[PDB]
RNA sequence: AGUAGUAACAAGAGGG
RNA sequence: UAUACCUCUGCU
């Protein structure tokens, strides 16, 4: 109606008091006097509550509570009162009308409430639907990390939020801005179709809304998913010392899939490369691997992902690479190199910046599209040559406009005019490039620049103005008329014999996967990630240690090549891996040599990097690298590091913070001045002595002849006191 | 379109008068911080400095240092709101869940249980009180139970009642203008505590709040039924948590707490006016099974317009106790301790006969106080959660649930107390109950004094930690370290108790250590 | 065998057992009576640690302000607040060479904030000195207040809505010779009643004009009371609360202090836990990869004593322009207010002291505006000495304070300086044989100290030390200490070789927290869940948090489960809604019901967890939108609790609006004093803001902007709403002329 | 479980 | 008396 | 000056 609002406006402007305010106060200010309160913050509200919850009327409620329960109930409890709350016309209340009210107050209907409060039910949905696996106990690393924390965030900003909210809820009353793209009109349209008719507070939706919509982020220590449907539930599926396996009900998101898919990939190669037939354990591990409950196998099967280590595994499940798409019109077939991808925007001659996903790396494709065709080879935006043939000169011209917008110079984007614009999908920005050289290319072949060429037979260059010269073209231009094999070694080749892709060359940096891994395979630890590996591998030293002890000093050979070390050795640098082994197993033969001196936390500590052929080289090491997480660590060759620390409070071997399990107590009481281990041909005997002279750095100790002693910074900031010993060692 | 902000001259002026000292204007030196570049201006005035001006490090030997120093003074006395160790009950067997029935109804079927009451004599006087007061009281309460009709008991306000709950004991608020001139008008007592001496009695408090009993004294509210394995797995560990912890000694202690804090509260609030009876009841479930309603006493409520959170509700607080308070009198001195009957008593093949004392004496708390005695139970969860990561601690290393083994196997154990004999390791279940003795005697005797010694002296513990991580610790002034924590050893029962027994961690330290 | 708990650290160290060291299950120490004894022992002091400094006169408050910047370098290791100007800008400018354009963007952020924050901005916020009526007030009333008694006076350029303008008429109020205040009295009439006559007490308002002092005074004042609930601490502290001139001039400086830490990897202000320990485990992995094999680490567990009493608001002057060089004089002179009110502040000495005569049995009131004329015969010695001193320094019933910094004035700028002079440890700049790096917020600080020998350590530390004197910073070497990287505490974070729990500090979050019925079910679950998260707490003590949680929630409010034989207030109403009830584990816990929760729900809502197994009808009558025990609130503070760990945050909640979201009565106390009309006036502004939203709905979701007249709008609006809804609608033609005759009915009235 | 102690 | 602890409560204000 | 009562307030 509208009727009884004014009517009551009219009521409120005769007290001078009301209309006094009404005209003096503005908009602006009402904000302010809305806020106009002698009640302040409880600060202590869990003791008021419990003082008050003893008192008789401690709730208030509008005084419309009068007409709608009685004063009194069926067993005589005063329901409320006419006593006025402090600051309004509200009246105070006892409990026992609440608790009428819902056993005999008025019903209304609600069932259209889940679709208001969608964001709490998904939730509840989820769970309902979720699934169980078992509960495996282990040392369970957590890395604090920003993480979503609202599954379901139809992806917006705060303000585009608001204008969808202002639509759905207060359609009259929207300001001057309009829906701005096909997400705001979507949500818009289906908030206000699943909404209609809800008897609910509008200022209820509104809230619920704003909740649902905006992304919102915390830091929160996570083990492996880190999914928001995971992140949800991280109560449920890890603590300190235990992982209960889950799967929330839904379905992953690609994006999702994709990204564990290649981290999947990635540490079964990593893990392949090192064991004797790496393409048996790829095959094993692809067999037995499973990304969110999901066999790995029949992913492969049907993902598109274009990434080296996923192609290592595709090829040996014989399955294709994805190795070519289309853009343009034409067909782009990769044939050597790799696609590694980086987000980025670049401004324009226009000044316009455009976030672009540019390309990285020597690429060469074989491109054909019916009436033209072309051999490519290109840069991070470098298009280092294009060999193109065709019917007619206008359909190689319209593949070379197509090449010089694929290859991302700088040239061509400095060439462009004007703002880029076109469509009602929207096209992605490298169509926004290509459309507008389309149409128009006269800066284009300007500013691309012209070389001179030696004249060949079967090949002519190409000017910016469209005529054919033999010894001048367009930078990069001429003008002319897969079965994959895999072998032993995981090297993926050509029909012709060449290489495609190599395990060597796969990415190191490494990541946490947004979706659960389960391996399934005894070439694998129970735990994903390198902190595992470091943290199972000296837990299994130590557990096994007395066999170990005895197979150290009878059949060293054996022990060094166990498989339980191969993991271990995917966290050492490719090349390092046989330096560090001549260092380790020489560093314990002198052990062996030298009697006496026997350090079996020493051997514990390095025994891992025993475990490669070792080369014979005689450098020097104060610690040994790893890489973890992306950042290298280093693992002190004497004493504790983070990687490695024995703490004899405790009796326990520390692993990046984590008890890896108790030595022997033996150990703790088990000493000898000299120390075989360190140093490679040399001895510590015990504190420095200045007797033998200044300090010496650790490259430094090649001048020493066999026998002098001499003092060394070792590591630390401890100086020592060091002999060079007589005969070497096996 | 522009932008301005200016100041207005009285601005300026204060502006102008708000620099450093070597200028004369806000003009001249936000030129001066417009246009400043460094040039060594650190470097000069560090050569220029004192080098008194120093933190030197001074490496740190728990070997070298020495034991805390505890007071001197009369003995502490107990504080507690009710009776710990010297509490006796009177109780009958009721089918009744853990608060359930008429508190007076209860408590006057429990007096029911006893005969052999006796006419009441002072056996142990509180000194600075009038003792006949109490034995008045006492009497009064006793005829008054008897003779009531209802739900609620209210005492009438007679005179030894009112002298107990200080009506009238607030002096009358007058305008300083009127009561300017008085001689002895001075501000109030605003001293440090008195000082007190550590004494026998806390430490055996402690050392039966950490045994086990014959009943069940938490009841627990239920759960959803168990899903994920990890639940069931929780429900498993959570039976011997259960169990340890609700027959511990310490969780009678809470659910004293609870009902007596709970019941303060509510009648403060309600009966503001009225000197209202509360009983001091628990229930329990034996080991056999069988429910039990207790009673150990009453309180009496005075009046309670408590305002402000630190505000004061006097009570009297009469406790049933077969302690003789003669054997350990220094502990008794705020009580009145009465005789009042003569029991009976069952032992292996022999009846005792034991005189039945009442212990007597005016107490008072506060909303803040009965607030936090209401929320006592949260001493579980500290307790437990301590326990729980130790016992997950070894479940990562172990890579199974080691539950199981650590409270039926005794494998494992801890250093939690000492004997002639030396220092003495417990079960898991034991330190689950010292730490939760630990907790419940942090709220039973909650202090400023325990605050800061507690906080203190935990920069002392790492400390030693540091050294025996080998880590090569190093102080600047632990000299004032050990002042901040001594300056809270004042006349704190518990806070002497815990300064103790950091002397005695710090000595066993250096024993098994140099 | 006596048991000793302190045993166990024999085997456990003491990181992973640091629970037990915690006292959290008692209640807290509080104050009883005044805070003045304390304002005046942090008055003194300030100006004792500053002592050396230069003392003036002020032209327009003639209060007595110590300057000790750029003073005499100390020559003991006492606590000094001889900071260095030069110094000081020496490493601010470090902090922009390190950090290019840091600065820039920062202060245009803070630009673009003044150009757009509007007056609103000041409801929101913890309490406020207010000069109207010399105590605390809300945010909002405080603002409500200072505008209006602008208003009465001279000064209107906040109508325009923006919160620049309101700061302009603050400093043109200065200038005012007669500042105009009403006050309110009790008066005392006689009535007659039917057949004797009875006294009346009542209330009437009486203007007064204050000095060129006095509003000066007022407006450089900032209030003081004692520190409640604080732990860890033997003796109880001072703190305080700034007032409605300066609060709008320190937002925006804490803005660009802000906007400049979220920027500073050694900053701790004002990221969260988590981030906390992921800043400090990052500068360790950072100190670790860029030192060799042979090189130390040490690591200081730092705090700095006394260091709101130590800084000062003449060096914040100098931080603000030198970190907004090159900007706009405009905006430069506008942040320089808050550092400038700062460096004339006043302190309020409390509520004074109270007496007492055991002779006579009587007790008497005396405010510390009587501090100054008074006889010292009833007090002590030391309160007696503390007395002498602050009166050289009281005015107008103040006490001058122009030195050093009080708890609870300012929040972030200071620790800008701390990492500064972490930022100067850089191997480039220091180009010594150490180096070092940290985290810092406020008094707390983690710093790690890398060199080739233990030696090298001493110098590091001596010379951030004194560095740290230099500018007023002074490391407590009664509770800092160092060891070997490895092991550190960080604001009761223990790092031993990473981060362990340390769940006591969290216990007195457990319990049900009165907000309503509906809220702490919510709050309840939650807090045990980012436990479980955040702190280790295990699934089977997790379980019993929950058991004792509901077992708490059941007695606070009577809502035991319908089956119960229990008897209170609730026990008759809820057994019939149980009898009733055909699906009961539908049932609210707040209804009699069942609890629901396990490990799995604890991140479920109630009402969402049991929709399914409610009965149609209690449903309809729970989740009724008509029901008359809801608040409707703005959007903005719906689902909103506040909780105490900071100084004082927001707690939002995950809850379904039904009847269980009441809230509980308002305090009544102010019935019996001078100021019970502004019950009224709410009670009057509440109907207007109710009226007002009928006509712009969307008002209690976005704040509505507009400098015209809430009447005029709502006339504006009833025109054209009537139009539309009959022009192409379904309102007849005779009501369109029965709606816009009112609204020229309305129009006469003016 | 039921506990016990020596 | 008792609570308490660097200052308070042990009802405050009014019907004067 | 005393004794009854009566009213408001329990973080203001
Ligand atoms: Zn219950």
């Amino acid at each position: 109606s509208g009727m009884e609002r004014i009517k009551e406006l009219m009521e409120m402007v005769k007290n001078s008091r009301m209309r006094e305010i009404l005209t003096t106060t503005s908009v602006d200010h009402m904000a302010v006097i809305k806020k106009y309160t002698s009640g302040r913050q409880e600060k202590n509200p869990a003791l008021r509550m419990k003082w008050m919850m003893a008192m008789k009327y401690p709730i208030s409620a509008s005084s419309r509570i009068r007409e709608m329960i009685p004063e009194k109930d069926e067993d005589g409890n005063t329901l409320w009162t006419n006593t006025k709350d402090a600051g309004s016309n509200r009246v105070l209340v006892s409990p026992n009308a609440v608790t009428w009210w819902n056993r005999a107050g008025p019903v209304s209907d609600v069932v259209h409430y889940p679709r208001v409060y969608k964001m709490y039910f998904d939730r509840l949905e989820r769970l309902t639907h979720g699934t169980f696996g078992p509960v495996k106990f282990y040392n369970q690393v957590k890395v604090r990390k920003r993480v979503d924390i609202n599954p379901g965030h139809k992806d917006l900003t705060s303000r585009e939020a608001q204008e969808v909210i202002m639509e759905v809820v207060f359609p009259n009353e929207v300001g001057a801005r309009t829906l701005s793209s096909d997400a705001q009109l979507t949500i818009t349209k289906e908030k206000k179709e699943e909404l209609k008719n809800c008897k609910i507070s509008p200022i209820m939706v509104a809230y619920m809304l704003e909740r649902e919509l905006v992304r919102r982020t915390r830091f929160l220590p996570i083990a492996g998913a880190t999914s928001s449907t995971y992140v949800e539930v991280l109560h449920l599926t890890q603590g300190t010392c235990w992982e209960q396996q889950y799967t929330p009900g839904g379905e992953a998101e690609n994006d999702d899939l994709d990204q564990t898919l290649i981290i999947a990939s990635r540490n079964i190669v990593r893990r392949s490369i090192v064991a004797i037939d790496p393409l048996a354990s790829l095959l094993s591990m692809c067999h037995t691997t499973s990304i969110s409950s999901e066999p790995l196998v029949e992913i492969l099967r049907s993902n598109p992902t274009d990434e080296q280590a996923v192609n290592i595994c595709k090829a040996a499940l014989g399955i294709r690479i994805n190795n070519s798409f289309s853009f343009g019109g034409y067909n782009f077939k990769r044939v050597k190199g790799s696609s590694q991808r980086t987000e980025k925007a670049v401004l324009t001659g226009n000044l316009q910046t455009l976030t672009m996903t540019i390309f990285e790396g020597y690429e060469e494709f074989n491109v054909s599209g019916k009436r033209a065709s072309a051999v490519l080879k290109k840069g991070a935006q470098r298009l280092i040559q294009a060999i193109i043939g065709g019917r007619t000169l206008e359909d190689i011209l319209n593949l070379m406009i197509t090449l010089m917008v694929f290859s991302q110079e700088e040239k061509m984007l400095k060439a462009v005019r004007g703002d880029l614009n076109f469509v009602n999908q929207r096209l992605n920005p490298m169509y926004q490039l290509l459309r507008h050289f389309q149409k128009d290319s006269s800066t284009l072949l300007k500013n691309w620049g012209t070389e001179e060429i030696d004249p060949i037979m079967g090949i002519a260059g190409i000017m910016p103005d469209g005529t054919i010269n033999k010894t001048q073209t367009l930078m990069g231009v001429r003008l002319s008329q897969i079965r994959v094999n895999i072998d032993k070694y995981l090297r993926v080749r050509n029909e012709k014999g060449e290489l495609l892709i190599s395990p060597e060359e796969v990415s190191e940096a490494q990541g946490q996967e947004k979706l659960p891994i389960n391996y399934n395979s005894s070439l694998m630890w129970e735990v994903n990630g390198p902190e595992s590996i470091l943290t199972n591998t000296y837990h299994w030293i130590i557990k096994n240690w007395e066999l170990l002890k005895t197979q150290w000093m009878t059949d060293p050979t054996v022990l060094y090549n166990r498989i339980e070390f191969e993991p271990f050795q995917t966290l050492i640098p490719k090349g390092n891996r046989a330096i560090y082994s001549g260092f380790t197993r020489t560093l314990f033969q002198q052990m062996r040599d030298v009697e006496g001196t026997f350090d079996s936390i020493q051997i514990i500590k390095l025994l891992p990097f025993s475990a490669h052929p070792p080369s014979l080289g005689r450098t020097q090491f104060s610690s040994f690298t790893l890489n973890i997480r992306g950042a290298p660590l280093r693992l002190l060759i004497r004493g504790n590091s983070q990687v490695f620390n024995y703490n004899q409070m405790e009796n326990v071997i520390i692993v990046l913070g984590k008890s890896v399990g108790s030595p022997e107590r033996s150990i703790l009481t088990e000493s000898s001045s000299i120390e075989s281990a360190v140093l490679r041909g040399f001895l510590i005997l015990g504190k420095a002595n200045s007797k033998y002279g200044p300090v010496l750095t650790i490259g430094e100790l090649d001048k020493l002849g066999r026998g002098e002693k001499a003092n060394v910074l070792i590591g630390q900031g401890d100086t020592v006191l060091v002999m060079k010993r007589k005969r070497d060692s096996s | 379109l522009e932008e301005e902000f200016s100041y207005p001259p009285t601005f300026q002026r204060l502006a102008n008068q708000s620099l450093p000292p070597s200028f004369k204007d806000y003009h001249q030196f936000k030129a001066y911080v417009s246009s400043f570049k460094a040039n060594g201006n650190i470097e000069a005035k560090l050569g220029a400095m004192s080098e008194k001006v120093n933190a030197q490090i001074e490496s740190f030997d728990p070997r070298t240092i020495r034991e805390l120093e505890l007071p001197e003074g009369k003995f502490c006395t107990q504080r507690s709101k009710f009776l710990l160790m010297d509490a006796m009950k009177l109780s009958v067997l009721n089918p009744a869940h853990e608060g359930e029935g008429i508190p007076m109804k209860d408590a006057k079927a429990c007096l029911d249980t006893f005969w052999g009451w006796k006419k009441a004599t002072i056996i142990k006087k509180h000194e600075k009180g009038v003792n006949t007061n109490y034995l008045m009281i006492w009497e009064q309460l006793l005829e008054s139970i008897k003779e009531m009709e209802g739900k609620f008991l209210n005492l009438k306000k007679t005179n030894h009642l009112k002298w107990g709950l200080g009506e009238g004991q607030a002096p009358e608020k007058m305008d300083f203008e009127d009561c300017k001139e008085v001689p002895d008008l001075f501000q109030y007592k605003s001293e440090p505590p008195e000082k007190r001496k550590l004494a026998s009695w806390i430490q055996s408090e402690f050392n039966k709040a950490s045994e086990l009993t014959n009943s069940n004294w938490i009841e627990f509210d239920e759960l959803g039924n168990d899903v994920a394995p990890i639940e069931h797995i929780a429900s498993r560990r959570r039976n011997f948590f259960t169990a340890e912890v609700s027959q511990c000694r310490a969780s009678e202690y809470i659910m004293k707490a609870v009902y007596i804090n709970t019941a303060l509260l509510n009648s403060s609030c309600t009966a503001m006016e009225e000197y209202q009876v509360i009983p001091i009841i628990t229930k329990c479930r034996d080991t056999s099974g069988q429910r039990r309603t207790n009673l150990y006493g009453f309180i009496i409520k005075g009046r309670s317009h408590l305002r402000n959170d630190t505000d004061v509700v006097n009570f009297i607080s009469l406790e049933f106790s077969l302690t003789d308070p003669r054997n350990e009198i220094h502990k008794w001195e705020k009580y009145c301790v009465l005789e009042i009957g003569d029991m009976e008593i069952r032992t292996s093949i022999s009846t005792i006969m034991k005189p039945v004392y009442l212990y007597v004496r005016t107490n008072g708390t506060s909303k803040i106080k009965m607030k936090w005695g209401m929320e006592m139970r949260r001493c579980l969860l500290q307790s437990l959660q301590q326990v729980e990561s130790m016992i997950e601690a070894e479940s990562a290393v172990k890579e199974k649930d080691m539950t199981e083994p650590f409270f039926r196997n005794r494998e494992n154990d801890w250093p939690i107390g000492e004997s002639p004999q030396g220092i003495e390791k417990g079960t898991i279940g034991k330190v689950c109950r010292v730490l939760l003795a630990k907790s419940v005697f942090n709220s039973i005797y909650a202090s400023a004094q325990l605050e800061g010694f507690s906080a203190e002296s935990r920069k002392l513990l790492l400390l030693i930690q540091a050294f025996r991580d080998n880590l090569d610790p190093g102080t600047f002034d632990l000299k004032g370290l050990y002042e901040a924590i001594e300056e809270c050893i004042i006349n704190d029962p518990w806070v002497l108790l815990n300064a103790s027994w950091f002397n005695s961690f710090l000595k066993a330290v250096q024993l098994s250590m140099g | 065998m006596d048991v000793n708990p302190m045993l166990i650290f024999l085997k456990v160290p003491v990181q992973n057992a640091i629970s037990t060291t915690f006292p959290y299950t008692g209640d807290p120490p509080y104050s009883h009576g005044t805070g003045t004894g304390y304002t005046m022992d942090t008055v003194i002091r300030t100006h004792d640690y500053s002592s050396r400094g230069i003392w003036k006169t002020n032209s327009e408050t003639g209060a007595q302000q110590l300057n000790p910047i750029d003073g005499p370098l100390p020559e003991d290791n006492e606590p000094s607040g001889y900071a260095q100007t030069d110094c000081v800008l020496e490493l601010i400018e470090g902090l922009d060479r390190s950090h290019p354009g840091l600065f820039e963007t920062a202060c245009q952020e803070t630009i673009d904030a003044i150009q757009q924050t509007r007056v609103d901005k000041l409801t929101q916020g913890r309490q406020t000195y207010d000069w109207t009526l010399n105590r605390n007030q809300p945010a909002a009333t405080a603002l409500a207040n200072t505008i209006e008694v602008f208003r009465k006076n001279g000064y209107k350029l906040n109508e325009s809505g923006r919160l620049i303008d309101f700061l302009k008429d603050v400093l043109l109020s200065f200038e005012n010779d007669s500042m105009e205040v009403t006050t309110h009295f009790q008066k005392k009439k006689r009535i007659r009643d039917n057949k004797k006559m009875i006294t009346q007490r009542t209330i009437g308002k009486k203007r007064v004009k204050l000095t060129k002092k006095n509003y000066l005074i007022r407006a450089l004042t900032l209030n003081t009371m004692t520190k409640d609930a604080e732990r860890g601490k033997l003796k109880r502290r001072a703190i305080a609360t700034p007032g409605m001139q300066i609060r709008g001039f320190v937002y925006f400086v804490e803005l660009l202090a802000r906007n400049i830490c979220e920027r500073l990897e050694q900053s701790g202000l004002p990221v969260g836990g988590n981030e906390k320990k992921a800043k400090l485990a990052n500068v360790i992995k950072k100190m670790m990869a860029k030192s060799t094999d042979e090189e130390l680490s040490y690591t200081i567990t730092g705090d700095n004593t006394k260091w709101n009493e130590n800084q000062n608001p003449r060096i914040f002057l100098a931080m603000v322009l030198r970190i907004t060089a090159g900007q706009p004089e405009w905006f430069r002179d506008l942040l320089a207010v808050a550092p400038i009110m700062f460096s004339n502040k006043v302190a309020r000495l409390g509520r004074g002291y109270m007496f007492e005569s055991k002779s006579m049995h009587l007790r008497t009131q005396i405010s510390a505006e009587n501090l100054s004329d008074i006889n010292l015969r009833y007090f002590n010695e030391d309160t007696k000495k503390k007395i002498e001193k602050i009166r050289h320094l009281m005015v107008e019933g103040t006490a001058s304070l122009s030195p050093g910094m009080m708890m609870g004035m300012f929040n972030m700028l200071s620790t800008v300086l701390g990492v500064s002079v972490l930022n100067l440890g850089q191997r480039e700049i220091l180009k010594r044989t150490y180096w070092w790096d940290g985290l810092q917020s406020s008094d707390d600080f983690a710093l790690i100290i890398n060199g080739h020998f233990k030696e090298d350590i001493q110098q590091g530390v001596n010379h951030f030390y004194r560095t740290c004197k230099l500018v007023g910073i002074n490391m407590s070497q009664k509770k800092s200490y160092i060891n070997k990287t490895g092991t550190f505490e960080f604001t009761s974070f223990f790092y031993r070789y990473g981060f362990v729990a340390n769940f006591s500090m969290e216990l007195p979050s457990f319990g049900v927290a009165g907000n309503n019925e509906s809220a702490d079910m919510s709050i309840g679950t939650t807090v045990i869940k980012t436990n479980m998260i955040n702190n280790d707490l295990g699934p089977a003590t997790a379980q019993m948090a929950i058991q004792l949680f509901i077992k708490d929630y059941r007695y606070t409010y009577r809502c035991h489960r319908g089956d119960t034989n229990l008897e209170t207030r609730r026990t008759k109403s809820i057994k019939r809604l149980w009898t009733e009830t055909i699906s009961k584990a539908g049932l609210l816990v707040a209804d009699g019901g069942p609890n629901p929760y396990n490990l799995r729900n604890l991140h479920i809502p109630e009402v969402c967890l049991k929709w399914s197994l409610m009965d149609p009808d209690y449903r309809g009558r729970l989740c009724n939108p008509n029901n008359p025990f809801v608040h409707h609130m703005e959007v903005e503070s719906t689902n909103l609790a506040v909780v105490m760990p900071g100084p004082a945050k927001s707690l939002e909640y995950d809850a379904v609006a039904t009847t269980h979201s009441w809230t509980p009565k308002r305090n009544r106390s102010i019935l019996n004093t001078n100021q019970r009309g502004i019950l009224e006036d709410e009670r009057i502004y509440q109907k207007c803001c109710q009226v007002f939203e009928k006509f712009f709905p969307s008002s209690t979701y976005r704040r509505p902007i507009g400098m015209a007249s809430m009447l005029d709008a709502m006339l504006s609006r009833a025109r054209i709403d009537a139009r539309i809804d009959l022009e192409s609608g379904r309102i007849s033609s005779q009501d369109f002329s029965e709606i816009t005759n009112t609204c020229k009915a309305i129009e006469a009235l003016k | 479980y039921s506990p016990t102690s020596p």
